This record gives structure tokens, sequence and C-alpha cells, in this order.
């Protein structure tokens, strides 16, 4: 009966869906045919955002191991209320706070937070426990993308937009997965190829895909030789005289990277001893337009192509199409070459093809970064919610970014921290070690996410000096593993905004309500802060400084500002209902919206005003005077690019772009004679991620119930082995049992296998290999040395 | 179906793994709750392929005209172009089918969907 407005609770692209709703309860999902990303279509996991908030564990009541007795870690789990929990769960901090510190005491969110939930948590922990130990499981998705984003262009998020689908000449997709993993979009790109016969499509991948069904220059490289495949194509721009010099000499420079950069793992692992300059990694250098040429002149056609193992003639092909000064290029990469540990060089060598070829900032014309999460980008990345980073793209190191912070949130000079915080993997390994004691999960499943989990994520969780939260909507191995489970309303439980891969920022109200007790994380957050007072928390001599922050209470500072309560219980739409607004008198969202807007808004990142986003179907950000930008960095098309200019990549001082002279490298770990296969991990069309929601959605689940291992026909019988066989996928971390699957989807090449990663039974991550990219620190999980028995 | 996929028994312990389900074939058609929900496919896929030069499903899900009746294999929602205009065939964006239409086996969800239907807000039964 009713039809309410609400972005797609999975995916980057970010459809837009049509919320049915009756009697409390969500009815249907349809697509929004209003909505600019999609335009009514969606995919089998948004027609069935349905079934989503439904399975029957919603969990109801926050869990604490041991309701009496005290509590116990290597207890039981009982219903508690909200304030013992938040009882407990205080005085846990408290005393943390006070043995070891902020530096003690850690959060990990997602880019499935709400924009304002991310921000209420930078705030919490940095302006409220002064700790910067924040950091997202974005870090395994998008670091490496932002991390070259800044290098690169100073300033991070794409500087196209979906337009370009509809544009462009040619698509390359380097290592990604479209097909299954951002559909809508892959409809998109489908029916320009299908719709134009000019156009051109050439898919590169370590397996057969979905996605490169609809090639038309099908390429299969080696794991982590696309390195060396991008600097050919730079090579061939450069040998064949297509440089576009206008450009490449008015808006860019050139630099070289720090070259035996190591596998980013402890020190104490080989791999790091023998890593002579792991110290720096991001080292850059400036260089000579002639220096970096004759790097890139190394990667002969004839040699590359002896690296990948993808006949010469493929790469001709590739290279060509990047060239001709007419085929707009559009490359799309994800996972591939962000889950690489060389992957912040993947990203500036696709960069360079386009930056040497002039082809960027135009419809049609360029290099976009498909962002994974709903908003890795609109409130991980934008919000800043990583270990080293405040809002708009400041840094805690920067003292001007701290002040400008404090400035705003109403705090005392001094007050924020200037230490940079334990990145995600870290985060595993000093809870493995006991450096972090005091632990809040939210919105992740990260005991299923993170690498290596059996060698320091399990035992950091269960290690007796530690205490862990977690906030969830269903049962989840996490939760499992933790010692506090606060129950979260979901989705369209709560009222809240997203910001998809392309930059837009869109809202959604609530519709229904929550489960028994359970709360929106944004109000977990906000409540559990009422517990603390400026005096137990902040530093004395900031306090002497400050009378007016002596009792008072983190929310009091962070939430009762006067600036977060700025707006009245009303301003709310009349219809549709506002449990964050009920509790408490103010209205959180419109006054935190308001609030982190301001730190963009002037300088680039331009948010709308709050209540705009609820009446439109989001707007791709820098919003000035109600205008939304497609492209960034064009005069005309970017309102930021002064008349007399062109272009100008302002997030640099020259306002030029850098290309980077780097070498390629190999993976951390690559098969041996024990262990002769690649491991590839990823995911299906039909489950995201833990599939705590997708595999709770029975037309899902029964679509594909397991993981499998997709495995080669023949890699098989020589094995003795035949499709269905329980196999061992072993690794010197772990093993696990999949079922064989050959002739499945993913047609696997000779020694590479592929398993999907959403089956709690199956753990691959067991098996993982806990490298990083040394400059952004994302693991890399799509290859590692395995045995098969 | 085995250890809740969902909750994973006193996890990496190590689990053995319930051998691939089957798929249903018999070619029943299934019936759903909301206009936009999907349609299960209830036959097989397998050898099906869906490529730049091929569609094996537009092969027998499409509509007659040229004057002559046949009945219905597609609604001509496939044929409503970005910007919802009606082309005279199946639109391209449309053309992987395998984004939408998933087909199903034989496996016990591991947890019960409370989700209800429109009519009678009963829990969904199909
Ligand atoms: N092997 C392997 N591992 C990987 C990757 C890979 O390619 N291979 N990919 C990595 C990447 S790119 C990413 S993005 C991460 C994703 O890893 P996670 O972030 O762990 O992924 P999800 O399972 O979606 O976890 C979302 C959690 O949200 C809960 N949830 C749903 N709604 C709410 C809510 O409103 N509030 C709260 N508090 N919880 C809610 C769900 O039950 C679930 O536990 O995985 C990473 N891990
Ligand atoms: N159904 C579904 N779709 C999703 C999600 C989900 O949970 N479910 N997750 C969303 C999120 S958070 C993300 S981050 C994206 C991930 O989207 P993708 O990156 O498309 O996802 P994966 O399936 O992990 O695909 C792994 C990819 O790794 C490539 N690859 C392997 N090794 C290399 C290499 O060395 N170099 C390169 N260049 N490529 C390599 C393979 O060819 C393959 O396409 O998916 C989004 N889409
Ligand atoms: C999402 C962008 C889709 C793609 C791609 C394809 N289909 Fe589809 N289909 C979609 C929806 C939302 C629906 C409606 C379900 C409802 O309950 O209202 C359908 C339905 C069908 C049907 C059923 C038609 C009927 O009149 O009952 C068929 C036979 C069908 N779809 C076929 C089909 C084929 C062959 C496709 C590939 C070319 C295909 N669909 C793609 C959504 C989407
Ligand atoms: C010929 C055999 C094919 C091919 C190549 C495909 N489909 Fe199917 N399909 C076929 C029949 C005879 C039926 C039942 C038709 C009827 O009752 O009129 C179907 C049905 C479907 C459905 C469900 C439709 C409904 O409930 O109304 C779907 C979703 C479906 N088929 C999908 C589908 C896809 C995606 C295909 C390509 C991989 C495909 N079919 C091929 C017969 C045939
Ligand atoms: S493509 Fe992504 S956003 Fe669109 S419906 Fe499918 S899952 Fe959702
Ligand atoms: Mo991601």
């Amino acid at each position: 009966i009713r039809w309410s407005k609400a972005p797609c609770r999975f995916c980057g692209t970010g459809c837009g869906v049509m919320v049915g709703t009756r009697d409390g309860q969500v009815v249907a999902t349809h697509g929004d045919t209003q909505a600019e990303v999609n335009r009514g279509l969606n995919c089998v996991k948004g027609y069935f955002l349905s079934k989503i908030m439904y399975g029957e564990d919603r969990l109801t009541t926050p869990l604490l191991r041991m309701k009496d007795g005290v509590y116990h870690k290597e207890g039981e789990f009982a219903p508690v209320s909200w304030d013992e929990a938040f009882d407990v769960m205080a005085a846990q901090a408290k005393l943390v706070l006070k043995e070891k510190a902020p530096e003690a005491v850690g959060m990990f969110g997602s880019g499935q937070w709400t924009i304002w939930e991310g921000y209420a948590a930078s705030k919490l922990m940095r302006a409220g426990f002064r700790s910067n130990n924040l950091d997202p499981n974005a870090r395994h998705c998008m670091a490496s993308a932002a991390t070259a984003f800044m290098r690169t262009f100073g300033m991070d998020e794409p500087m196209g937009c979906y337009d370009d689908f509809e544009a462009a000449d040619a698509f390359v997709l380097w290592g990604s997965n479209m097909a299954e993993m951002h559909p809508i979009l892959w409809s998109r790109l489908t029916d320009r190829r299908l719709s134009h016969e000019h156009v051109r499509v050439a898919v590169l991948s370590t397996f057969t895909h979905r996605s490169s069904d609809l090639s038309d220059t099908p390429i299969i490289f080696r794991p982590g030789t696309d390195r060396a495949i991008l600097n050919y194509i730079a090579h061939h721009i450069i040998s064949t005289g297509r440089v576009n010099r206008d450009f490449v000499d008015r808006h860019t420079n050139f630099a070289l990277g720090a070259t035996d950069i190591g596998y980013g793992l402890r020190p104490e692992h080989q791999l790091q001893l023998a890593a002579k300059g792991a110290a720096d990694a991001g080292a850059m250098t400036p260089t000579d337009f002639e220096t970096f040429a004759a790097l890139v002149s190394e990667y002969t056609l004839e040699k590359a192509a002896e690296i990948s193992g993808v006949e010469p003639a493929l790469l001709e092909e590739l290279a060509e199409l990047y060239a001709d000064p007419d085929r707009k290029w559009m490359s799309l990469w994800t996972m591939g070459f962000n889950q690489h540990v060389r992957g912040v060089w993947a990203n500036h060598m696709v960069y360079n093809l386009h930056l040497l070829t002039g082809k960027i900032s135009e419809p049609g014309n360029s290099p976009f970064s498909l962002t994974g999460q709903p908003f890795a980008c609109g409130t991980a990345r934008e919000v800043g919610t990583f270990a080293h980073r405040l809002p708009a793209d400041m840094v805690v190191t920067n003292p001007e970014h701290r002040a400008h912070a404090e400035e705003i949130w109403k705090l005392p000079a001094g007050l924020l921290p200037d230490w940079v915080g334990a990145h995600a993997v870290e985060q595993d390994r000093k809870l493995h070690d006991g450096e972090i004691n005091f632990y809040w999960v939210q919105v992740n499943n990260n005991m299923q996410a993170a690498p290596n989990i059996d060698q320091e994520t399990y035992p950091g969780y269960r290690n007796p000096e530690n205490f862990i939260v977690v906030s969830d909507a269903y049962p989840t191995v996490t939760g499992r593993a933790a010692d506090l489970v606060l129950p979260a309303a979901m989705w369209v439980e709560k009222e809240g905004a997203y910001g998809n891969a392309e930059r837009r920022t869109h809202f959604w109200h609530q519709l229904v309500e929550a489960p028994g007790e359970a709360r929106s994380d944004l109000w977990q957050l906000m409540e559990f802060s009422k517990r603390f007072t400026t005096d137990e928390v902040w530093p004395e001599e900031i306090l002497s400084a400050a009378p007016a922050y002596r009792g008072k209470t983190l929310f009091e500072v962070l939430f009762a500002n006067g600036s977060v309560d700025r707006f009245p219980a009303s301003d709310v739409n009349p219809d549709h209902a506002n449990h964050e607004a009920a509790l408490f008198g103010f209205y959180p969202q419109k006054g935190l919206f308001e609030e982190y807007a301001a730190f963009g808004r002037g300088h680039g990142h331009d948010l709308a005003p709050f209540d705009t986003y609820h009446e439109v179907r989001g707007l791709h950000w820098p919003v000035v005077e109600g205008e939304e930008t497609r492209w960034r960095y064009r005069e005309g098309f970017d309102p930021y690019v002064k008349p007399g200019e062109g272009l100008r990549f302002y997030g640099k001082p020259d306002g030029r772009a850098v290309i980077l002279g780097v070498p390629y490298e190999p993976p951390a770990e690559s098969p041996d004679e024990e262990f002769g296969f690649w491991l590839v991990t990823g995911r299906v069309l039909e489950h995201w991620h833990s599939g705590s929601m997708t595999l709770r959605w029975p037309e899902l689940y029964k679509a594909f119930p397991g993981a499998v291992c997709f495995m080669h026909p023949e890699d098989a019988r020589s094995r003795g082995l035949n499709r269905g066989s329980e196999v061992r996928v072993i690794s010197r971390r772990g093993e696990i049992r999949t079922r064989l699957e050959t002739r499945g989807r993913n047609r696997m090449p000779r020694g590479v296998v592929f398993v999907p990663w959403f089956d709690a039974s199956q753990l691959i991550n067991k098996v993982t290999l806990d490298a990083n990219d040394p400059i952004s620190r994302q693991t890399d999980f799509k290859k590692c040395a395995v045995k098969i028995e | 179906d085995a250890p809740r996929l969902t909750g994973a028994d006193r996890p990496m312990s190590e689990v053995a793994a319930p051998p691939l389900p089957e798929t249903i074939t018999d070619d029943r058609r299934v019936g759903r709750n909301y206009p936009e929900q999907p349609p299960v496919i209830p036959h097989s896929i397998e050898g099906y392929q869906l490529s730049v030069n091929a569609n094996r499903c537009l092969e027998c899900h499409r509509r007659q005209y040229s004057g002559l009746v046949a009945a219905p294999m597609i609604s001509i929602t496939h044929f409503q172009d970005r910007e919802g205009q009606m082309l005279a065939d199946v639109s391209p964006r449309r053309y992987f089918c395998t984004a939408c239409h998933v087909p199903q086996t034989n496996a016990q969800p591991l947890v019960t969907n409370e989700f209800r239907d429109m009519l009678t807000l009963m829990p969904a039964s199909n």
C-alpha cells in the first residue's frame, strides 16, 4: 500500500528501491524508476531486500556472557537490559582507559554504517575517548584506491560518474566481475555495448567468469601480473608517439615509487626483513618525463606477454584501445586492484594510461574506481572513519586540520589526538598481543571477513585480557566469538543516508520499527556516550584551560553541543517515525549531517542541505547552489575550476596529477611444489559477504546454499576427483572442506582455484594470507598458494 | 544443511561440508508475493550461454508479433529502455538475465523468514 524511497542496502552501485510498506511491515521491494542510477531495475539481491530484516533470528536483546554470577569470558550468553549492558560495557572501558589508555580502546566500523553513524563514531572515538584507533572494514576494500587518489590527485573519489557508461567508446575491466558484483552497472555497460556495435569491451581476469562473457578482448593473466601489463600499455602509448603532450605538459608531473617495498606483515616475517626499504614505502621523489618512459621500456610487449601468459596479440588489442586518441576509454576496477599487495601501484598505473593520453574528466573518458559497500564512500571514506583520518580528506597528523575539527566540534584546543591509529590488520594483531583491550565492532562480521583468522583474529577476540562488543542484527560468527552483543535496528528500521561509488549521497526515512529492543547503531553510540564525563576521560590540563568541560559527560560535549541539538523533534516529516528522536529531544541525523557537512562546503566536497536529500533520489557531490557535479576538475562541469583554466586537479597545489613510475613485483605467496594451486577468493551474485542477510532470504539461499571450490575439470580428473567430491583446501595456515565444482559459472585455468567466502561453515579466511599493500595497508585476498586433497 | 553457515559451530573447529544440493528441474513455475519479485527459474540453466554472440534464453522467452498469436514468454517490461520507452523487442539492459533470475535447489533454509505477504499479512508461502 505505501511506497517509500530508499537506496539498496547492498552494492556500491547504489540502486534506488521503492519500499512497499503495510502494517508496519515491508511487503514489497520494487525498482525506483525515478532514480538515475538504476531507473527501475535491481538485481536478485535488490528485489529481495524485502526479506532481509526478517530472519527469525533477529537479535532482540543485548546478550552478555553471564547475566548474574557477574560476567566471565568463557561464559554463557544471557539476556540483559540495555542499561545493564551499558553498565558493564562502560566499566570495562573506563578501566582499560586507565591502565593503558586510548591507544588500547578500538572501534571497527563499516562502509555499511550510515553517514551519521560513522560521524557519531568518529566524534565519539576521537573528541570523546581521545583515540584514533577507529578503522573500517573498508580497509579491506577501498584503502588502496583511496590511497592512490590522494597521491595522484590529492583528493578522494572519482572525477567521473555513471554517466560515462553511456558515453564511453570502449570498456576495460581490470579484474572486475561487474556481471555479478555490480549488475546494474554491468547492465548499463551491456546496453551501451549491445546498442552501439562500434563499442568494444575488454575484460581481464584471473579466471573466466560471467563477465568475460561480454568481452571482445578476453584476457586471462597470471595472478599479480596485471602490473606488468599496465606498464606495457604505457610503453605502447609512448613508443607509438601517441601521448597527449598538451595535456601531459600542462597537467602532469612524474615520480618514482619506492621499489623493495614489503608485503605488509609483521616485522619478524622474512619477507619484511628482506624488504630493504619497507621503512618508507610510498616514497615519491620527483623525476623526468624521460626517466619514466625508460622505466616503462623494460616492459616490452614481448616481456609483458612472458610475465602474464597472454598471447601478445591481445595485449596489442588492449594497448591500442587505450591509445587511438578517439576511443573514449573507460577503465573500471574493483577488488582485483585493491586487494593487491601492490594495489596502490596498480591504481597509479591505470591513471597513468589515462593521464598520458588525456582521457580523464570527460563524459565517456574515465578511469572509474568501482566502490564495493553501499557507503564505503559516503561514510568510511568521506566522513573519514579510518585510523589516520578526519572528515573531508583531512589527516589526524596535520595540526591545522586537527584544529579545524576542534573549532567545529566546539572543543578545547589541542584536545584531538595526533597519533595514527591501528589499521584493520594491525587492529587484529594488537588484539592478539594485548595492546587493544576494549573493542567495539559495528556493522561488520570481521571474524569472517578478516585475513588469517586462526593466526591473529580469533585468538585476539578470545584473549582474556580483552573485552569485545559486537553490535549486529543477526547471530554471526563474530558475535559468537564476542563477549557482549548489542542488537541493532537495521536498514529501513532506522533513518539513514549512504554514498555510492559515483559520489551520490542519498537518504531514507525510517519506514518500520525494529524488532524487540533493537536500536540503531547511532543510538547505541550516542547513548553509550552519556556514561563518560569530561573529567574521567579528558586530560586535566585541557580541563584546567576550560571549566565548562568538567562534569558535562561525553554527549553534552558531543551531541548536546547546541549544535547537534539545533533541530527539534519536529522538523522530521510528519509522516515517518524516528526512534532516535523520540528518545533524546533533538533530531540527531539532521544535526549530525549539517554539522559534519560544514567540513566540506567551500573546500570541494559540497553536500546539499540535509532536507534536500529527502526530496530527491540523491545528488552526486560538490553540490554547489543546489546543483550536482557529474565530472570533477573540468571547467564548465566542476565549479571549482576557475573560468580561465580548462582542467585543474585542485587537490594538488600546483594542480597537476602525478604519474608514477613503478616496477612490477611479485605477490607475497606464490604456488610451490607442495602447494601448487592459486587460491583466488571472492563473491557470488546471490550472496552478500557473510551471507548473514542473504543466506536468510530463502530464494537466495536455495539458489546457492553453500560455498564451493571452483576447479579445472582436468585438474580434478588427475587427482582422481570428480564434481561433488569433498576436498580440503589447504594452506600453511588452514584448511576447509568445500565440495568441488567444476563446470560452474567460474571456469578456472589450470592451477587456479576459487572459493567464495559467504559460508561461515567454510571459513576460507583461515586459509588466507595476512599480506597487505604496504602503502594502503589493504590486505590481499586474491592469491596465495594452496593444496587440495 | 550444516553448521549454521550462519553461526559456525565452536568456530574454526573443523566442519564437514554437506554434498552439493541438486537443482530443481521439475518445470513448475513457483508463484510470487509482489509484482516485480523476480520469478525463480523452474528449469535447468547448465549449458545455456549468455554472451556477446548469443542468448539461449531469448530463444524460448520472446513474444510473437507479425500478426500471429502465440503464448507470451517474457513480460513487455523487458522491452523498456532506460527512460522507460518501449522498444520493439527486449532491450539490451535485461540481456543478461542470470543477473535477476535465479534457479533453485532443494535446500532447507537454515532459519525461517517471517516476511509477510501484501494481502493477508500472513508469512509468505509460495
Ligand atoms: N576472503 C575474503 N575476505 C574478504 C574479501 C574478499 O574479497 N575475500 N572482501 C573484503 C571486502 S572488500 C569487504 S567490503 C569486507 C566485508 O566484510 P563485512 O563488513 O564483515 O561484511 P558483511 O558480512 O556484510 O557484514 C555486515 C554485518 O552487518 C550486520 N548488519 C546488517 N545490518 C546491520 C545494522 O543495521 N547494524 C549492525 N550493527 N549490523 C548490521 C550483518 O548481520 C553482518 O554481520 O570483507 C572483506 N573480506
Ligand atoms: N553479489 C555480491 N556482489 C557484491 C558484493 C557481495 O557481497 N555480493 N560485495 C560488493 C563489495 S563490498 C565489493 S568490494 C565488490 C567486489 O567486486 P569484485 O572485485 O568484482 O569481486 P570478487 O568477486 O571478489 O572478484 C574477485 C576478482 O578478482 C580478480 N583478480 C584476482 N586476482 C587478481 C589480480 O591479481 N589482479 C586483478 N586486477 N584482478 C584479480 C578476478 O579476475 C575476479 O574478477 O563486490 C560488490 N558486489
Ligand atoms: C532485472 C533487471 C531483470 C532482468 C535482467 C530480467 N528480468 Fe525477467 N523479470 C524481472 C522482474 C522484476 C519480473 C517481475 C516479477 C513479478 O512478480 O512481477 C520479471 C519477470 C519475468 C518473467 C515472468 C513474466 C510473467 O508475465 O509472469 C519472465 C518469463 C522473465 N522475467 C524472463 C526473463 C528473461 C528471459 C530474461 C533475460 C533476457 C529476463 N527476464 C531478465 C526482472 C528481470
Ligand atoms: C527452452 C527450453 C527454454 C530456455 C532456453 C529457457 N527457458 Fe525459461 N522457461 C521455459 C519454460 C517452458 C518455462 C515455463 C513457461 C510457462 O509456464 O509459460 C520457463 C520459465 C521460466 C521462468 C519462470 C516464469 C514464470 O514463473 O512465469 C523464468 C524466470 C525463466 N524461465 C528464466 C529463464 C532464463 C533466465 C533463461 C536463460 C538462462 C531461460 N529461462 C531459458 C523454457 C525455457
Ligand atoms: S546492483 Fe547493487 S545496488 Fe543495485 S540492486 Fe543489485 S545489489 Fe542492489
Ligand atoms: Mo568492499
